[PDB]
């Protein structure tokens, strides 16, 4: 009590224990993992289902929150789309203040910028979502920004967010991403994402799948179907 | 445009005309020219029809609401203040409207007068309209504080018919009210030509 | 006063004219009316003197900053655009017109318009001011494509000229500046160096 | 905010107001203030207590402050709060002598202040003013008139009173020796003194310890004059002549 | 103190709202009964004392001409809604030339109810809930109709109700002599008797109030000579 | 303890009570039923009453004509979001000339409804939505839960003793998109008999649905004009 | 951005303003600083002990002016006093804006009053954690105000806040003169601080600044030492 | 806006059998000065909704990019679906009501073509607000020169294929080029068909000035 | 400066007949000198017993038409039933009297039934004043059609003549006659008429060819 009620004080030593638990709760979320490659940047996402009812692409943790900028969440799903919100109507006023699209280095600086803001005071709690931004510009390249809700956001050659991030990391580690071609990365996110999913744990699960890229002419989309069936099919073997 | 009301002795007397122009044309000839605030209100509407309608109106909505919260019927004098500050608070804003509100209250019969200008004015005789300068003729020379029911009928129809004859923006029909103590009767609504055929012979 | 602005293979050359009158009466003879928005980015003004001096200002100000936060340097269109939305924004009572040239590493030489008004478009060749009208067709004789950093320089020279001697508004000194790769590189046409034409004496 | 707030603004579950109680209670210990009327005047005894030789005391008065043209004012406790009440009451003085033309009535400043105040204990959450206020003036309709007011918000009228330490024993000196109708500006001085006295005997009256303040009315005048020091020595010699005298005669 | 004004219970509803359920069960006993000729509400006064008048003691109040409500609890809070929803009536009058239906005035009631808060809207709002319960009378286009009116905003349509002190054992009762088909007369005489049964102290003209809304009249409040008539074979 | 007074407060295993509280409610609340076939959406609920004299309060509100809700919960808040989404309906429809569509409706709605979850002082709206749309993409199921995380379903049941009904749905979900009209509400009807326990029975009198369809704009129908719909169903398994 | 409305100040049981008495204790706590008049004029003295040289002594000031005639110092929290003397500077603006006359000391004082008390009675804040020692000169005269967190105000001839703060008084108390010069003045005041600095003082470590008819001044390092010199 | 500073002259516009054309010329007129000769008044809403636009340009810069944006929110939801013509058309019409009605009008009056769902939509809003659809549309001083041969030959023709309208297109334009003292000799046409939105870059119109000799 | 406000033409006829209402409409929207389109009609059907017919300035009338559509969807959403032909008059006067300051520049003719299957025709002004009446023709050519109405439909001014009350084909053939003399004389309406008929079997549309000019 005291040092954990709300963001606006520090501990005893001067930690921020709603911030911590903010944490926790985007950590035991499912998982969520972004690879930047040469040319493009993939993002791979655990849907739990929590019955064969819902619709495939039902609560996608990917937002489209530029034209040319994805957004891969985890944690609270409604706060991660305020958050997606937020990031567009960002987006939306750079073009209209400066007439191109925005810059994800720019967009992931305010967007993380006003996460912190959030996190000042007690009128307002920290976020329950983390969130990897990846864009990709002909000038820039492909770019990846993770975001902490803390508000802290670097550039992740690739990153993973959720249970199994750093099982993820580890395995993918082998991966020399930062030279590596987007669509055989699609299928080796797709391996990663079946062996760091836990089936015992989740009998029940979905994937959604998509990238960014010089293939996609500098828009954000979603993987085509057939690509995705032929990605699914290399992750099964992959499996083993 | 005309309407005009007088109290005497047993109540007081409405007549209007039922003739509404846009202009130097004849819009309609069956304008119902006497608003029926209450069962026991009545309001006119001269000049500006939609505003007077429209405040006529918000004024029944305002006396309706201070009948139920003070378990009374609201005063006629009550009554024309709050339409006079309502409209007051608007002033210089273009709007024309001019009416005279009659009832019977604990104070007997009472007529009041309000305009768009907010001069909120008592009295025994009234008339506003185009033709409310000829009515005035007519019932200041034939009005009496003792006068029967017929005869308030009677002079009524007949100022109204001379308003209607002498000037152009009054016409159509006569409608005639008369407020005593339960309330209001509609007296009757008379075509001018009939008026006329029936005054000539 | 009279502005002007072409854009060579790689960058840019800018000329204004350095008059400013309060009616028949000059203000400032020496006026300057081409401001460096940035290193590589000039602004020509005319029109309302305090209204270009606030836009200006406004905008060297919301420039810096954003250049500050992207920790690069801007670029041109995104200068223009920026006009565009202030000038439109404020077209009641800012009464101003802008031309937006410069050079950036991504498009290169590149210049833009904003009149009165708040548009922004893309010109070879910009003019503006109230000496502006006189020259439209010397421009269009004189101007081709393709041109080099020296001859735009004298083009341009010699179309203020021309503007500047005909225009009652415009007068006094002219001011030039080349920006590129290189750098921003101003001087001043005076007096014997402006390029004075024949005069069809009788 | 709801664990951390301190809802000074709230009732409490006996009906008492402990905010305003305490207020009372640190008024009680915080300096002496005493008002008494006469027949052709109004005093005013108020006490200081920080006396460090450090002091420039170039100040007229230090808890006497006057509101308007015809009122002056005792403070009693927070001398921080005390400099805003002041000024507060003279602008809402001035405000009524702008508005009517006409010397601000002590009653109707007197409500004023006590309406504020007691706003200001109802709601905004905050700590009320600590100070009881003295007041005293001349007016059209009573003319010579004093005041007591509370930081609870509630004022009486009173021919004489005191606030302070010993408030009780101080009021039962008025009780006993206050000749009603029949208080001259002498013997009234004299009373004001042998409260000053006795209200606070630890510490036995001293010229510098106290400030003396009186209001008149002469010409249709109100003259408001502060009893220099020289005067206050010449009360306390004063007082030391009675006493022997009436030790004496005892 | 602690604990806000939008705080749940564990099991997941506000203990705010409970406690004010409570208050309605505090509150004086009052009773509806809708039929087919009509609609009528009755009210035990409680009085404390000969000398409080009865006049000023009258837990049903006018909406309309077609409206009677008969109210339960915190009756000073409960003037207030009352104003609401007949200036609310009168509104919907003067923008449509038609008598508001009582449905309609319940759910703009129900609207107003269950709005309060410390930081959530305009600092001039309400900071509690409503504890009064609301039983509308009324004649309207879909015949008599008769609303009870929870502060929990749950508005219901209810062909009788009983509330207050007595709510519940007393609506079974009611409930139990209760028919589909009764008359106007067999409506209030049978709302009298249970009403008469119920009554913690014994009841007279000057410990009751009556009122009734009818098809063709207006909503009509039974004076003290009526009372008794009616009264007098029960 | 302090993590479930207040809503801006972080639960050291990582949740928020007053979110918990209104989940527990919204199962609380009462039983409804929700699906959808290929080309209509029916949504299927039971209305409680205070008391067998109460008339079983609607549960099925018309938001628009082509979409429709059914509340579980807190009346008041559920009736404040009606009155909002079908503001934004009415809105969509003033402005484009065009439905809202369903998807957006549902998406607008978590983002007013994620607000509360981050103010000061401010309660989440204790109520679930079934959702029941037509637009130009077919029709479409949405339930809303008060965690202001909304989820697509085909078929969703709300309320208590849902299981039972859940289970039905699991169970037939392969066929109902290609079953007709009368079918499809069949059953849903039977979805929600399962639900309730054996002695109880699906009485017309307390059942009503909401129904959107390719050419059929979102009817609500009642005791008397569900019986037809109650004809032939057999008796609680 | 909400605000608390609810003010942190309040009165305990016995009516004390024990947090106005932890701001005070936290003065005390604070560096040392003193003030002291003479008949023509009015000096405060402080010491500004750093950590070891790394800090550049010389870039930062303590003593502060409010206009050419008012002079200040502090004893307390250095983020307090900024705020607090950035706003004294902007009341005596403002009061010379509207009046067209150099701001009396006494008026300013009660204006920096008034903005404690509105900080102490206030809700959201907390109180300031500095004594302020206020040297000015108009009407051909001197004052020095000592200002409390507390909001409250006096005219002191001779002050001495911080830690030692008793002695200091009583210490000026025997070592004041009524009819002193500046020179006597400036001789009492370097004498208090060293017997109440604590390690040596230096010409960096003491910081004086001079009130009189000339307007207010901030002695240099230079004239510094040479008056320790002087005084010994 | 109080007074339009630069102005592009009047926009026509034809529908045919699965799709619409739209032309306007590419010249922007600060009054009676051409200072603008390439500029685009043509914006392209999406695969589906195209823009024609007269009167100021600032405005029409504005009112484009505010389009564009919103088409980007709409084409970030990814909900499947698409603001058909008529949805375009209805948005412009609010906007335009709403711009006047706080008495700082867009001096730009909007053609709007549009293919959705097999049917080809061609609507007509202004400054002022008016909004209505018609097989012919003209814009400015094309509602009295092209507006009139339009609807003489739609009326001969109800239906007329994509060649014919576009042959119809051009000679309108010529003859507004022709008989208007804001056009220019080089003009910008469109097309929006099912496959989509086609802008057939600059081009010209054949003059005939024969009768220049016949003065004497 | 600017106009905010212009006259686009057009003409709106109503006649409420013993159990139906009929209101036509010419489809010619004018703009000073030119015609824009040949289809536009005036009348715009709010429910099965209810029409609205709006002449004027083209945008005041779809933005108070979409108003009407609105409030029409609040109503029935608040009552659970749909507005009476006296309801929407009411609230269409509230509507326009809102706009008191900003005067609506159009002419509004209700037509439609009540309970009692009667016919009913409210005539407006831009302010907001309506009433009751028979039958009533607004727009362009109102001064050209009303007294035609007066002496047939009301057999006005007339001697040894009976009062049949109208039936529909009477009203209909009226109608067409009354507006095919209109397009004559007046430059703002003709080449096409949008005709609604109101009954207790629905709303019928007529369209019938004018005067093409």
């Amino acid at each position: 009590t005291g040092y954990d009620l709300s963001a606006s004080t520090f501990s005893p030593d001067g930690r921020v224990f709603q911030v911590e638990y903010a944490m926790k709760a985007v950590e035991n979320s499912s998982t969520a993992i972004g690879i930047r490659c040469k040319d493009g940047v993939v993002f791979g996402v655990e849907k739990l289902v929590l019955s064969k009812l819902y619709e495939e692409g039902s609560n996608k943790r990917l937002f489209n929150v530029d034209r040319h900028v994805g957004m891969a969440v985890a944690g609270l799903l409604a706060d991660a789309r305020s958050l997606a919100d937020i990031a567009r109507e960002e987006a939306s006023n750079f073009r209209s203040n400066f007439g191109y699209n925005i810059p994800l280095k720019h967009l992931a600086d305010r967007v993380a910028m006003y996460v912190h803001a959030y996190t000042l005071y007690s009128a307002v709690r920290p976020f329950g979502c983390s969130f990897m931004l990846g864009s990709y510009s002909v000038n820039d390249g492909a770019q990846l920004y993770m975001i902490d809700p803390s508000g802290v956001s670097y550039g992740y050659w690739g990153c993973a967010i959720g249970k199994a991030r750093q099982a993820a990391k580890t395995e993918i580690e082998k991966l020399q991403m930062k030279e590596m071609t987007c669509r055989d990365i699609v299928k080796e996110v797709a391996k990663i994402i079946y062996i760091v999913h836990d089936e015992v744990k989740d009998k029940a699960f979905e994937l959604e799948l998509s990238w960014v890229g010089e293939l996609t002419n500098g828009r954000h989309e979603i993987v085509p179907k057939d690509i995705r069936e032929e990605a699914e099919k290399y992750a099964k073997e992959s499996l083993k | 445009t005309t309407t005009l009301a007088f109290k005497f002795r047993h109540g007081v007397i409405v007549a209007a005309d039922s003739r509404a122009t846009a202009g130097a044309y004849i819009a309609s000839q069956t304008v119902k020219k006497v608003i029926e605030i209450n069962p026991y209100l009545l309001g006119t509407m001269a000049g500006g029809a939609a505003d007077c309608s429209f405040w006529e109106r918000l004024l029944a909505r305002q006396c309706r609401i201070y009948e139920l919260r003070n378990k009374e019927r609201i005063s006629v004098a009550a009554a024309s203040k709050l339409l006079a500050n309502m409209v007051y608070q608007y002033k210089g804003m273009g709007l024309s409207m001019g009416t005279m509100i009659c009832g019977w209250d604990k104070r007997g019969p009472g007529l009041y007068y309000v305009d768009s200008e907010g001069n909120r004015i008592s009295g025994a005789t009234f008339s506003v309209g185009s033709g409310s300068v000829y009515a005035y003729g007519v019932m200041d020379r034939g009005y009496s504080y003792d006068l029967e029911v017929e005869q308030a009928y009677d002079l009524a129809r007949r100022a109204i018919y001379q308003a209607t004859y002498r000037d152009a923006y009054s016409g159509g029909a006569v409608n005639l009210y008369h407020v005593r103590e339960d309330g209001w009767i509609r007296v009757s609504s008379d075509n001018v030509a009939d008026l006329h055929e029936k005054y000539s012979g | 006063t009279t502005i002007m602005a072409v854009q060579f293979d790689g960058g840019v050359v800018l000329g204004a004219d350095s008059r400013t009158t309060t009616g028949s009466y000059i203000a400032n003879r020496v006026t300057d009316k081409l401001t460096p928005i940035h290193d590589r980015i000039f602004c020509c003004r005319s029109g309302s003197a305090a209204d270009t001096q606030a836009v200006a200002d406004a905008v060297t100000y919301q420039l810096g900053f954003h250049s500050i936060e992207l920790n690069e340097p801007p670029l041109v269109h995104t200068a223009a655009s920026l006009f565009k939305e202030m000038c439109y924004r404020y077209r009641e009572d800012l009464m101003a017109g802008i031309i937006i040239a410069g050079w950036d590493p991504q498009e290169g030489g590149q210049v833009y318009s904003v009149p009165m008004g708040g548009m922004m478009v893309r010109q070879s060749f910009a003019i503006g001011g109230s000496g502006s009208s006189y020259i439209y067709g010397y421009v269009d004789a004189t101007y081709r494509e393709g041109m080099t950093k020296e001859e735009c320089l004298q083009f341009t020279a010699n179309a203020l000229a021309l503007a500047m001697e005909r225009d009652g508004s415009s007068g006094g000194v002219i001011r030039l500046a080349a920006i590129a790769e290189s750098g921003v590189e101003r001087q001043v046409l005076l007096g014997d160096q402006i390029p004075k034409f024949a005069v069809a004496t009788l | 905010s709801r664990r951390y707030d301190s809802r000074t603004t709230i009732f409490s579950p006996e009906g008492r107001l402990y905010q305003v109680e305490y207020a009372m209670e640190a008024i009680g210990h915080a300096g002496t203030c005493l008002g008494i009327l006469a027949n052709d005047g109004v005093l005013l005894a108020a006490e200081r207590r920080n006396i460090h030789k450090l002091l420039d005391e170039v100040f007229f008065s230090e808890k006497i402050y006057k509101l308007n043209e015809d009122m002056a004012c005792s403070v009693a406790g927070i001398t921080s709060d005390a400099n805003v009440l002041t000024n507060e009451l003279r602008l809402i003085a001035q405000r009524y002598l702008l508005q009517y033309q006409e010397p601000i009535p002590c009653e109707q400043l007197v409500t004023a202040l006590c309406d504020i105040k007691q706003a200001y204990t109802q709601f905004g959450g905050k700590r009320p003013f600590g100070v009881s206020l003295l007041y005293i003036g001349w007016d059209k309709h009573y003319g010579f008139q004093l005041y007591q007011s509370d930081p609870s918000g509630n004022y009486g009228g009173w021919k004489a009173t005191c606030i302070g330490n010993n408030s009780a024993a101080a009021v039962s000196m008025l009780k006993q020796d206050y000749k009603e109708g029949e208080m001259t500006l002498k013997s009234a001085l004299a009373l004001a003194i042998k409260v000053l006295n006795k209200t606070m005997d630890v510490s036995k009256l001293s010229a510098e310890k106290v400030e003396i303040a009186t209001l008149t009315r002469e010409n249709g005048k109100t003259v408001i004059r502060v009893l220099k020091q020289k005067e206050v020595e010449q009360l306390i010699k004063k007082h030391e002549e009675e006493e022997a005298k009436a030790e004496r005669e005892k | 103190y602690d604990r806000g004004v939008n705080t749940f219970s564990p099991e997941g509803r506000l203990f705010q709202v409970e406690y004010a359920i409570e208050a309605i069960k505090l509150g004086s006993t009052a009773i509806g009964i809708q039929t087919s000729e009509g609609v009528c509400l009755a009210v035990e006064k409680r009085i404390t004392s000969p000398l409080m008048e009865p006049s000023s003691i009258e837990k049903i109040v006018e909406i309309d001409a077609h409206i009677g409500c008969a109210m339960s609890g915190l009756i000073a809070d409960a003037k207030t809604l009352i104003d609401k929803a007949r200036v609310e009536t009168q509104n919907h009058w003067f923008t449509y030339n038609e008598t508001m239906t009582v449905e309609s005035v319940t759910q703009a009631v129900s609207n107003l109810a269950l709005q309060f808060g410390e930081e959530d809207a305009d600092p001039g709002a309400m900071s509690r809930p409503f504890g009064v319960a609301l039983l509308f009378g009324g004649v309207d286009e879909k015949g008599p109709q008769l609303f009870h009116m929870d502060p929990s905003g749950t508005f219901v349509q209810c062909d009788a109700r009983a509330i207050g002190s007595a709510s519940e054992g007393a609506q079974s009762s009611l409930q139990e002599v209760y028919h589909k088909s009764m008359t106007l007369k067999e409506a209030i005489k049978s709302s009298l008797i249970i009403l008469k049964q119920v009554m913690e102290e014994k009841l007279n003209a000057t410990n009751i109030e009556l009122a009734t809304v009818q098809p063709g009249q207006n909503f009509h409040m039974f004076t003290k000579e009526e009372l008794e008539e009616v009264i007098k074979d029960i | 303890n302090q993590y479930d007074n207040d809503v801006t407060v972080w639960s050291p295993q990582g949740r928020i009570h007053q979110i918990e509280y209104a989940m527990e409610a919204v199962k609380q609340g009462s039983a409804t039923v929700g699906l959808k076939s290929k080309t209509h959406a029916v949504l299927v609920a039971l209305k409680r009453a205070q008391s067998e004299l109460a008339a079983h309060q609607k549960k099925i509100l018309h938001v628009d004509n082509h979409i429709g809700i059914s509340i579980a919960g807190l009346t008041a808040d559920a009736r404040l979001l009606c009155n909002f989404m079908r503001q934004e309906c009415l809105d969509s429809r003033f402005v484009f000339d065009r439905p809202l569509p369903v998807s957006r409706l549902v998406s607008l709605i978590g983002s007013k409804t994620q607000i509360p979850t981050q103010r000061y002082g401010r309660r989440p709206y204790g109520v679930g939505l079934l959702i029941a749309g037509y637009d130009d993409m077919g029709p479409h199921i949405f339930q809303t839960c008060p965690s202001a995380n909304y989820f697509d379903c085909r078929a969703m049941s709300i309320g208590a003793r849902s299981q039972s009904a859940r289970t039905y749905l699991e169970r037939h979900m392969s066929e109902f998109m290609e079953c007709n009209l009368n079918e499809l509400v069949k059953h849903g009807l039977r979805a929600l008999r399962e639900t309730l326990p054996a002695e109880q029975d699906l009485t017309t009198k307390n059942v009503s649905i909401g129904i959107v369809g390719k050419d059929l704009e979102f009817t609500i129908y009642d005791d008397d004009d569900v019986s037809p719909f109650l004809e032939g169903l057999e008796e609680r398994p | 951005e909400r605000g608390y409305s609810f003010s942190l100040t309040t009165f305990s049981p016995s009516g004390k303003l024990v947090q106005i008495e932890y701001a005070l204790a936290a003065v005390a706590g604070g560096a040392p600083s003193v003030g002291i008049k003479a008949a023509n004029g009015v000096v405060l003295a402080t010491e500004k002990k750093q950590k070891s040289i790394l800090y550049d002594e010389r870039s930062v000031h303590k003593v502060e002016p409010i206009t050419k005639h008012i002079g200040l110092v502090y004893s307390g929290m250095g983020p307090d006093y900024r705020v607090l003397v950035h706003r004294a500077r902007k009341l005596a603006q403002q009061y010379y804006l509207v009046y067209q006359e150099p701001i009396p000391t006494a008026q300013l004082v009660q204006r920096v009053a008034s903005v404690m008390q509105e900080y102490t009675q206030s809700g959201g804040v907390r109180p300031f954690g500095v004594s302020l020692l206020i040297c000015g000169w108009n009407e051909g005269r001197p004052y020095l105000f000592q200002s409390d967190p507390s909001g409250a105000y006096f005219a002191w001839k001779a002050t001495a806040m911080g830690k030692n703060y008793v002695n200091g008084k009583t210490f000026l108390e025997k070592r004041y003169n009524e009819d002193l010069e500046l020179e006597d003045a400036i001789h009492t005041a370097i004498l208090t601080l060293k017997e109440s600095f604590e390690g040596q003082m230096t010409e960096d470590n003491i910081e004086v600044g001079i009130c009189n008819e000339a307007g207010f001044r901030r002695l240099t390092p230079t004239e510094v030492k040479d008056y320790l010199a002087a005084i010994a | 806006t109080q007074n339009p500073m630069v102005t592009g002259t009047s926009v026509l516009g034809v529908k045919f059998e699965g799709g619409v054309v739209i032309a306007a010329d590419m010249l922007g007129s600060y009054g009676s000065l051409a200072r603008f000769r390439n500029i685009s008044r043509i914006m392209r809403v999406n695969n589906s909704t195209m823009l024609g636009a007269s009167g100021d340009y600032a405005d029409f810069q504005y009112l484009k990019q505010v389009l564009g944006q919103m088409v980007i929110d709409e084409e970030l939801l990814g909900d499947g679906h698409s603001y058909s013509p008529r949805a375009i058309h209805s948005w412009l019409t609010r906007a335009m009501y709403s711009r006047r009605s706080k008495m700082n009008p867009l001096w730009n009056t909007m053609v709007i073509g549009g293919y959705a769902d097999g049917e080809s939509f061609l609507g007509y809003v202004d400054m002022l607000g008016v909004a209505y659809e018609a097989p012919s549309l003209a814009t400015g001083y094309g509602a009295y020169l092209a507006q009139p041969l339009l609807r003489e030959v739609l009326e001969k023709q109800p239906v007329l294929s994509q060649t014919e309208a576009r042959d119809l297109v051009e000679r309108c334009m010529r003859v507004l080029y022709y008989r208007d003292a804001r056009s220019y000799n080089r003009f910008q046409i469109a097309t929006v068909t099912e496959k989509g939105v086609e802008i057939e870059g600059p081009l010209s119109t054949e003059t005939n000035w024969d009768i220049a000799h016949m003065i004497s | 400066r600017f106009s905010p406000y212009v006259f686009n033409g057009g003409t709106i006829l109503a006649i409420a007949g013993e159990d139906f209402a009929i209101v036509a409409s010419d489809t010619r929207l004018s703009e000073g000198f030119s015609i824009h389109t040949r289809d536009s009609p005036k009348c715009y059907k709010l429910t099965d017993k209810t029409v609205i017919g709006c002449s004027g300035f083209h945008g005041d009338c779809l933005t108070l038409t979409k108003i009407i559509e609105a409030r029409l969807k609040m109503y029935k959403h608040s009552n659970n039933k749909a507005m009476t032909t006296g309801a929407i008059a009411a609230m269409l006067s509230t509507i326009l009297y809102s706009r008191r300051f900003f005067p609506y520049y159009v002419y509004n003719i209700i037509g439609g039934l009540d309970e009692e299957g009667k016919g009913a025709v409210y005539s407006f002004d831009p302010v907001g004043s309506y009433q009751r009446d028979s039958f009533k023709a607004g727009g362009s050519a109102s001064a050209m059609l009303q007294p035609l109405l007066d002496n047939q439909v009301g057999f006005k001014n007339m001697q040894n003549v009976e009062h049949v009350p109208l039936s529909l084909d009477r009203a209909m053939r009226l109608v067409k006659d009354v507006f095919i003399s209109a397009a004559e004389r007046d430059v703002y309406t003709g080449d096409a008429l949008r005709i609604c008929i109101v009954t207790k079997e629905g709303i019928r549309e007529e369209t019938v060819s004018l005067r093409k000019d």
